[PDB]
């Protein structure tokens, strides 16, 4: 229910009061939280897209990677072809990426990894990837 | 404690 919803709001800004690089520890009790509120997964998305947007720009990678984290921990758990993440969050990628790369010029290394990951991995299909990348 | 790395493996329910 919300009870789980604000939990994962709560995890998540936490963030904002840690220093970068985050932790795969914190990653993890991030990813369990996304999982508890998966039905209500469009509140988690939102609430992720809002990290992204409000964020300090050290952030943004931080940011990123619990998106990341998130699609791939459902992908495993659920499947490729149940997964809700994935394809919520597919919705608004290009404003969501458009935030990212706000970040600082050592970050932008670090988002370009991602996506090439996620075209090796079929995460996303590279009609979403490409343009992704041309953007960097 | 070791960063986020977005080749690890994800976790099983443990």
């Amino acid at each position: 229910g919300m009870d789980a919803v604000n939990a994962f709001n709560q995890e998540l800004f936490s963030l904002m009061d840690m220093k970068p690089p985050i932790s795969r520890a914190k990653m993890i009790l991030i990813t369990k939280a996304a999982i508890k509120a998966i039905k209500l997964y469009k509140h988690v998305v939102q609430i992720v897209e809002k990290f992204i947007k409000k964020c300090k720009p050290e952030y943004k990678v931080p940011g990123l990677y619990v998106i990341d984290s998130i699609v791939r921990q459902s992908r495993h758990q659920f499947g490729t072809d149940k997964d809700v993440f994935g394809p919520r969050f597919s919705k608004n990628i290009t404003a969501t990426f458009q935030y990212l790369y706000l970040c600082p010029s050592e970050d932008k290394s670090k988002i370009v990894r991602v996506l090439n990951l996620w075209q090796k991995n079929g995460v996303f299909k590279i009609e979403i990837i490409q343009p992704l990348l041309d953007m960097a | 404690s070791p960063s986020y790395s977005p080749t690890s493996p994800s976790y099983s329910p443990t």
